[PDB]
RNA sequence: UAAAAGCUCGUAGUUGGAUCAUUAAGAGGGACGGCCGGGGGCAUUCGUAUUGCGCCGCUAGAGGUGAAAUUCUUGGACCGGCGCAAGACGGACCAGAGCGAAAGCAUUUGCCAAGAAUGUUUUCAUUAAUCAAGAACGAACCGACCGGCGAUGCGGCGGCGUUAUUCCCAUGACCCGCCGGGCAGCUUC
């Protein structure tokens, strides 16, 4: 059966980054998945996105530019400070210079910049480059 | 009686019913697998072989019809914890790695 | 076409299937 | 993806996906009600009691109009079934087939369904029982099984 | 079989012209797919439509026309041997059938050479023409191959047999020490 | 044998049929009947074939039609229809609705 | 491959695939009037039928179960609904 | 490029499949039923004006 | 020298949609509708060939081989005709088609149980996936790698026209477009 909807999401994004698409359809969609996409959006890596709702999970369209390199998840979840949070960038991230490791915290899900800036840490949720 | 004595007399006997000039040309071909040096493909017109390769593809697609009638790389992956399935597992000793 | 419904009563009008149709069986 | 089979069919159901009732539905809540009360009187099972009232008195769903499923409305009046649905039929099939096998002694073929039959049975019978819909004493037995339905 | 069709059709032209020597009719039914031979009465020798049936039954066997009319000649015979109910597996009948040819057909020419006769495999009937004694021999091996025993053995059989045909000495004499022994 | 080798071809289906049939003399009989399934004109499809039931369907009118039209007549009747087989006749014009024939014969 | 707005399918596309590939799902049936000869009552019945259906008023058979669509009497008249 | 060169070759069979299965539709097709549109106007979906 | 047999079920373990009780998953279970198949079991039945036996006709041979030789024959072999009995087998039609978990499955008809896919605005509501152990049966380059084009088998939908036609039995044969799950090809990413 199915283990992570936003794996499999991030995954079928993957896939069709590297066949060229230019719009990739996943579902079912979920308030993690819906967040995880803004944090990407934001730093342009997809673009515009749409949700569709029937009445069963919701299903999402994404558009594509090009840019993504590799998107994934992180399985343990360890739950990391913020003085630590260093050491997780650059054993993970090839480079110092982009990529971006997505963290869920108290405060909300949010990239490990933001991260520094509010001076908190939580549980990794995955990264892109 | 020995089948490996008897399988090459049988087959020269019958590679003379070919003809002498099919008798020669077989010849060359068992040769050459038993490691004999080939030899040399001549120099030909590349308009000349060009037409010579579009025949040879028609000549072998005619004779897939009448058969159903009967019927190194430069460099390595830059992206190869360990990753499957768009999942990244990372080993609770190796996370003690990262804190340290 | 009647006829083949009537064939096909015997399995569908069931006489045991429900809690009551146990409870006046039994009287 | 079918249990026992390797092909997977995609052949059911597809609601819509408006939930109101439509305009030219005559019919009222209450009015739906004793239709199933007749009819479950007569014997017949809640999936047949759809399938009649979508044939002929244009109930596309008894859930939009009444605002509760045909067991949920069977419970309430007391026309409660003994056993569920679902494991009944297949309780019923595994009598009948149990019964042919007493004489075909060498049909292999019945034999094997059998074992598929009474495995989705167990599946069935803890689930039913988690739910606390069984006792925690109900167990399936072939010489049983004849009494049971 | 249709595939026979398209070359029926040229050679029609000629087939009528050999059979109407010997003043035996011939039709060609595209609709129904089949070749006719029928006499008439100019003809005078009954024993000809028998080499008549015999050619058509060659022709849709794809044995070429000019191998097939010779037959109509008294000194050669025909027989058509039906090879695909020997064994119930196909993958094993196809395994037989490719060891009877052979590398590049050297045992099929080899069988050629030694029997004098015309042998052509086509399908599940292996066609062969020639002297009676010669067609004898083409039955025994191509069914023997069949039968799960090498042709090389055959083979290798009949060269000894033609030798010693050549020395005239023990004719009387019974051949078996000389014939190999597994 | 030369007439029953020529009918049978590779693309369609062969339906045979038999019954034992008394006639209203006494003389009892068993009579054999061969159909073959026909290409349409129009037809591109290459393969003619008749499903299971459609060939029951077929077997099954095969059989009336024969023990209809002798156990109601005598052998001299009998041997006046087999002469041009006007049984056969009868089975193709019946079986063309559910599928199409030729070449029938008794 | 052809280029498609996932987003905006055309008006041909939608009502060519299959029900549950759309983008919601949508039934391919539907609920009509029918009207028997005899009386003129009207009676409301299911396209894909699965029982024959009777008039109430004179009880004849209007349509017979099939593998897809209920096929109807001859002479009856039909309406699709809403 | 054989990249570009492969994705030239495969539309050309789409867009000639859908003809086959066009002109199969409007030569038995009674004429009424099929509207007809020109390949300019047909990506035209509403003008607003 | 950190130097260069199989196949299916299935226990433990592992692992499992969406929503803030709801929904009814292109998750799963069941029911219903018309079909479909060399799938399985029990009975029934036909067809040639072969062999043996009985009688009729005829008369010195028949069989086998490279050549012969074992054998059979005036008490009649072989050959021609008619009928009977026995053991197998099910051609051509027969396809890279279909069915079954695999091993495997082919004359007709009746009966018993089972099943895939398709159709569904029916029903339950997470009931699931993979599996050491255990249980049933068992001949004699690489990777779930998006797609496309043709045919092909079944089910369904729509359609200009041909072709038969329905007391019962039956509502089909052909052509075109479309949707699914299969058996396979050719290509691509
Ligand atoms: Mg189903
Ligand atoms: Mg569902
Ligand atoms: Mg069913
Ligand atoms: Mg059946
Ligand atoms: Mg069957
Ligand atoms: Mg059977
Ligand atoms: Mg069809
Ligand atoms: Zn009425």
């Amino acid at each position: 059966v199915r283990m992570n909807v936003l794996a499999d999401a991030l995954k079928s994004i993957n896939n069709a980054e590297k066949r060229g698409k230019r719009q990739v359809l996943i579902r079912p969609c979920s308030k993690v998945i819906v967040r995880f996409l803004t944090v990407m959006m934001k730093h342009g890596y997809i673009g515009e996105f749409e949700i569709i709702d029937d009445h069963r999970a919701g299903k999402i369209v994404v558009n594509l530019t090009g840019r993504l390199n590799k998107c994934g998840v992180i399985s343990p979840r360890f739950d990391v400070q913020l003085k630590d949070l260093e050491k997780w960038q650059n054993n993970l991230l090839p480079s110092r210079q982009f990529g971006f490791i997505v963290l869920t915290t108290s405060a909300g899900i949010m990239d490990h910049e933001e991260a520094r800036r509010k001076h908190t840490g939580g549980k990794i949720l995955g990264f892109f480059f | 009686f020995n089948l490996e004595k008897a399988r090459l007399e049988v087959h020269r006997f019958g590679i003379t019913g070919y003809g002498k000039g099919k008798e020669r040309i077989l010849e060359q071909e068992r040769a050459i697998m038993l490691g004999a040096k080939p030899p040399k493909k001549s120099y030909v017109n590349y308009k000349v072989l060009q037409e010579q390769i579009k025949e040879k593809k028609a000549a072998k697609e005619e004779e897939k019809r009448l058969a159903q009638e009967t019927d190194k790389k430069s460099a390595p992956s830059i992206l190869s914890g360990k990753f499957k399935n768009g999942t990244l597992i990372l080993s609770p000793v190796d996370i003690k790695k990262i804190n340290s | 076409v009647l006829e083949r419904e009537r064939r096909k009563r015997s399995r569908k009008e069931l006489l045991n299937f429900y809690a009551w149709q146990h409870r006046e069986s039994k009287m | 993806g079918r249990m026992h089979a390797p092909g997977k069919g995609l052949s059911q159901s597809a609601l819509p996906y408006r939930r109101s009732v439509p305009t030219w539905l005559k019919l009222t809540s209450d009015d739906v009600k004793e239709q199933i009360y007749k009819l479950a009187k007569k014997g017949l099972t809640p999936s047949q009691i759809g399938v009649i009232l979508r044939d002929s008195h244009g109930v596309a769903q008894v859930r939009f109009v009444t605002g509760n499923k045909i067991l949920r409305i069977l419970k309430s009046k007391g026309l409660a079934p003994d056993l569920p649905e679902d494991l009944y039929h297949l309780i019923k099939k595994a009598v009948a087939v149990r019964k042919h096998l007493e004489r075909n002694r060498k049909d292999k073929d019945a034999k094997f369904r059998l074992i598929l039959i009474e495995s989705r049975i167990h599946r069935l019978a803890r689930y039913y029982k988690t739910k606390r819909v069984l006792p925690p004493n109900w167990k399936y037995e072939s010489s049983t099984a004849s009494a049971l339905v | 079989p249709k595939y026979r069709e398209a070359y029926l059709k040229e050679c029609w032209p000629l087939v009528q012209k050999a059979l109407n020597e010997h003043h035996v009719n011939a039709t060609l039914d595209l609709i129904e797919g089949s070749m006719t031979v029928c006499t008439t009465k100019k003809t005078f020798d009954p024993y000809i439509i028998i080499r008549a049936r015999d050619l058509i039954k060659l022709l849709a066997r794809s044995v070429s026309f000019e191998q097939a009319v010779r037959i109509l000649q008294d000194d050669v015979a025909c027989d058509i041997i039906k090879i695909g109910s020997l064994v119930r597996n196909k993958e094993r009948f196809v395994k037989r059938r490719q060891r009877l040819i052979g590398p590049k057909g050297s045992t099929l020419k080899a069988l050629e050479l030694l029997t004098n006769c015309y042998i052509m495999v086509q399908g599940n009937t292996v066609s062969a023409i020639g002297p009676f004694s010669g067609l004898k021999e083409v039955r025994k091996v191509v069914l023997d191959t069949m039968k799960n025993i090498h042709p090389i053995y055959n083979i290798k059989s009949l060269m000894i047999k033609r030798e010693l045909a050549k020395d005239s000495e023990l004719r009387s004499q019974s051949w078996e020490r000389f014939l190999p022994q597994f | 044998r030369d007439k029953m080798c020529s009918m049978v071809k590779k693309w369609q289906t062969m339906i045979e049929a038999h019954v034992d049939v008394k006639t209203t003399d006494g003389y009892l009989l068993r009579l054999f009947c061969v159909g073959f399934t026909k290409k349409r004109n129009n037809q591109i499809r290459k393969t003619s074939y008749a499903q299971h039931q459609q060939v029951r369907q077929i077997r099954k009118k095969m059989m009336e039609i024969m023990t209809r039209e002798v156990q109601t007549n005598d052998l001299k009747e009998v041997v006046n229809k087999l002469i041009p087989d006007s049984i056969g006749k009868d089975i193709e014009k019946a079986c063309q609705s559910i599928y199409p024939l030729h070449d029938v014969f008794v | 491959p052809l280029a498609k707005d996932l987003l905006h399918p055309s008006p041909e596309e939608e009502k060519r695939k299959h029900k549950k590939k759309r983008l919601v799902q949508s039934p391919n049936s539907y609920f009509m009037d029918v009207k028997c000869p005899g009386c003129y009552k009207i009676t409301t019945v299911f396209s894909h039928a699965q029982t024959v259906v009777l008039c109430v008023g004179c009880s004849t058979v209007l349509c017979q179960p099939t593998g897809g669509k209920a096929r109807l009497t001859e002479g009856c008249s039909f309406r699709r609904k809403q | 490029p054989k990249s570009i060169y492969s994705q030239i070759q495969e539309q050309r069979i789409m867009k000639e499949a859908r003809r086959r299965k066009e002109v199969n539709r409007i030569k038995h097709s009674k004429p009424g039923s099929v509207p007809l549109v020109s390949e300019k106007k047909k990506h035209v979906v509403a003008v607003v004006k």
